[PDB]
């Protein structure tokens, strides 16, 4: 009944986090992206059904093709956090355990909401990086939508390469938020360039690239 | 320093309209305050006319500076840019 | 007039029992939607009531407050919609709990019939009935309001590989939500709209809003068959998302640049 | 008949016909729509090449296969844009013309040049160089207040 | 008599507003079509 809803969007979830490990160059193993439900169910739920976190955190390391692409993909730490509410007291262990473990990222899905105080904890941990979602947001994975074409980060030599092309000043790119989906999905920091190849009824094929600030 | 070496130009080798519109403009004005022409004027000899005839010869001694968006520019001789 | 534009599964699209069962789960239900009257009783005896109406109900039902709380249910309309006495009352159980009772009389009753008691009130009911009404969800997700059965013709290659017409049922819903109804089985994930592009930015992101801005700018245009070239609509909606969120065309966007005085004062 | 170095030109141009029209037909136009706006007509222009060299009539054509084969694919790496080396240019001039490019290659098929527009030596070498020329005079000139 | 009497003030306002949101959008040399800021909007006037 109902217990099956919550496991169904938490199992969902999980594939969607996954496909955006795949995207960012880490490796992920084609027996784990490809994990059934079933097989899913048995291993993180109790006796009674009801799933455990923790269990589910994982580490992953960059391919070697991303490694040659980007020299500054460290290890990727990903972390459902087990309380609703994530307080001051969930982000010093959260932050604690980051450090202790030297992880380079970590992605922390919280359930319904962080606290405004409990946000401004997350800049005062670099240069390690964190980046927190909603598990509501990743229920879908928005980059599979019709609407959304497919956006690849330049590495710093192409960026390099692509400024003295068009001989244009950094500021003088279109923008995308830090803030919009794809821009988190992706992990993007300031400074980095998408490229973004999508269909066009007059040409077929057009390279847009943006910005990301 | 801004000027772009001639081997290495890379815009457009063809007269757009607007190019061509300034050259016989600025041309004509210039004959009819009786600069030097440089074709045989016979029969035709409106300021416009002229400076079409010219045009025609590739015969104007004029080079545009075509400035590109970063302030950089492109010298092109009107004699070796292609009319349609 | 937000609308959304739901797309279903290619199994679930051609098959319209299948289409009627995400309807029904997608769509609004409130306890007021359902509700037809409202009561509030002094019965003081918990164990009887002076109802004679609701007599033979509570008496071989049963084998706090005096105050009771009696609300009637319309029929016809917990028909249409498939709802049972049971599983309103669990909605009910899960934000209420312990601190009000809940007894159902049967569907085959004159009157559909549910009591309630709490275990200076007088005032204090008819607050509690303004929060009831105001806030009890049944089912369906928030803000559609209604949805409707539309049939689509869409063009899809055959297995030959000649282009043939194809229908497929597809959902169309008032009100605004795009996050909510993507995640719902059944639901194409992958394909549902919304003519609300503002939602879509903070759904979908800038790329995506940049097709839906020229999908409403054109529909409006070619609408009285007029046809505009696709470079003069394209241009405009690249200028709307440049600067990755959305400009408007008013004074509160457009004077936002970094362009100088003279030209901006000049608007 | 028979001639196996031939056939493996034709075999390429076919591949090539395959990778567009499954190209177009799952990422450009989803919905099957093939009337669209594009530049350089060439319907009017092969008619017109019939008209100035008076292809009518039921005799056999002097133009070889290679020279067809060769000819269109050499026309579309002509069609410049945007001129300069840079590989980033390149990629971006390809770009820029891939519909296009579509559209000259679905018409100037070895069939259609033999059997349905029929043209000769002379008339073909013309079609290529009028394409060429009026595809340039069709970009937009830079200055235009769009 | 009425509509075609107001909304053609409507439209008017319309066309104001959107020609001074673009009018100073340019092609530039390098095929590029930008702002009087140097800010590209497309790379490629049209896509094509």
């Amino acid at each position: 009944e109902d217990n099956n809803r919550i496991i169904s969007r938490l199992w969902r979830s999980f594939r969607t986090v996954k496909e955006m490990a795949a995207d960012r160059g880490y490796f992920i193993s084609q027996e784990e992206m490809d994990q059934s439900l079933e097989e899913f169910r048995s291993k993180i739920c109790d006796s009674m059904g009801n799933p455990q976190r923790k269990l589910m955190s994982f580490l992953a390391n960059p391919t070697p093709e991303a490694l040659e692409k980007y020299s500054d993909l460290g290890t990727l730490w990903v972390e459902f956090c087990d309380e609703p509410s994530v307080g001051i007291k969930t982000m010093r262990n959260f932050c604690l355990r980051i450090q202790e473990k030297n992880f380079s990222t970590g992605i922390f899905i919280y359930q319904n909401n962080i606290t405004p105080s409990a946000n401004k904890m997350i800049p005062t941990v670099s240069p390690a990086i964190i980046e927190t979602f909603q598990e509501s947001d990743l229920v879908v994975n928005i980059t599979h939508h019709e609407l959304v074409p497919k956006h690849i980060r330049l590495s710093d030599g192409e960026k390099s390469q692509l400024l003295q092309r068009y001989k244009l000043k950094e500021s003088q790119l279109p923008r995308i938020q830090r803030e919009d989906p794809v821009a988190r999905y992706l992990g993007l920091k300031r400074g980095q360039v998408v490229k973004i190849i999508r269909r066009s009824e007059t040409s077929g094929r057009y390279a847009s690239y943006r910005i990301c600030l | 320093e801004l000027a772009i070496l001639k081997e290495e130009r890379t815009t457009t080798p063809y007269l757009t309209k607007y190019e061509r519109a300034r050259i016989l403009g600025t041309r004509a004005l210039q004959i009819s305050m009786n600069a030097p022409v440089l074709v045989d004027i016979e029969g035709e000899t409106d300021p416009l006319q002229i400076a079409m005839k010219e045009l025609s010869q590739r015969k104007i001694p004029l080079v545009i500076r075509r400035y590109l968006p970063d302030g950089s520019y492109e010298d092109w001789g009107c004699d070796e840019l292609i009319v349609d | 007039t937000p609308a959304l534009t739901v797309y279903l599964d290619r199994e679930i699209a051609l098959d319209i029992e299948k289409a009627k069962v995400i309807q029904s789960s997608i769509e609004y239900t409130t306890l007021k939607n359902v509700t037809s009257a409202t009561e509030i009783y002094y019965d003081p005896d918990p164990t009887s009531t002076v109802i004679e109406e609701d007599f033979d109900t509570v008496e071989a039902y049963f084998s706090q407050s005096p105050w009771l709380l009696r609300l009637e249910l319309d029929r016809a309309r917990m028909l249409d919609k498939q709802l049972t006495m049971n599983q309103v009352a669990d909605k009910i159980s899960e934000v209420f709990s312990d601190d009000l009772f809940v007894m159902w009389s049967e569907d085959n009753a004159d009157k559909l019939i549910i009591r309630c008691r709490v275990i200076e009130e007088d005032q204090m009911l008819k607050r509690i009935e303004a929060h009831m009404l105001d806030l009890i969800a049944l089912r369906g997700i928030p803000g559609i309001s209604k949805v409707y059965m539309v049939k689509h013709k869409v063009s899809v290659p055959d297995e030959s590989g000649e282009y043939k017409n194809e229908e497929l049922w597809a959902l169309e819903t008032d009100g605004i939500n795009l996050a909510e109804v993507m995640a719902v089985p059944g639901v194409d994930s992958s394909r549902t709209y919304s003519n609300s592009f503002v939602e879509i930015l903070s759904v979908l992101g800038i790329e995506a809003t940049r097709s839906s801005l020229y999908k409403e700018i054109l529909n409006v245009i070619a609408f009285d068959g007029s046809y505009v070239n696709y470079r003069h609509m394209a241009l405009l909606v690249d200028v709307m998302t440049s600067r990755g969120y959305l400009m408007a065309i008013t004074r509160h966007g457009i004077n936002r640049a970094d362009t100088g005085a003279l030209m901006r004062c000049s608007f | 008949l028979g001639d196996v170095e031939l056939q493996k030109e034709l075999n390429s141009e076919y591949e090539q016909l395959v990778s567009d029209r499954k190209f177009l037909r799952e990422i450009v136009f989803v919905n099957g729509d093939h009337n669209w706006p594009l530049p350089v007509n060439l319907r009017r222009i092969i008619q017109n090449a019939q008209q100035i060299f008076h292809l009518d009539r039921a005799k056999a054509s002097d133009l070889t296969i290679p020279e067809i084969i060769h000819g269109v694919r050499d026309l579309c790496k002509k069609l410049f844009v945007l001129r300069g080396e840079n590989e980033l240019i390149k990629e971006a001039q390809q770009n820029a013309t891939s519909l296009f490019q579509c559209l000259v290659r679905a018409r100037l098929a070895t069939r259609r040049i033999l059997e349905e527009f029929r043209l000769n030596r002379d008339a073909f070498e013309w079609v290529l160089g009028t394409i060429e020329a009026q595809f340039q005079r069709s970009l937009v000139h830079p200055g235009e207040m769009v | 008599l009425i509509d075609t009497a107001v909304k053609t003030a409507e439209t008017g306002y319309i066309q104001r507003r959107l020609v001074k949101a673009l009018e100073d959008i340019m092609v530039h040399y390098d095929g590029t079509t930008r702002n009087s800021l140097g800010d590209i909007i497309q790379f490629l006037y049209g896509e094509d």
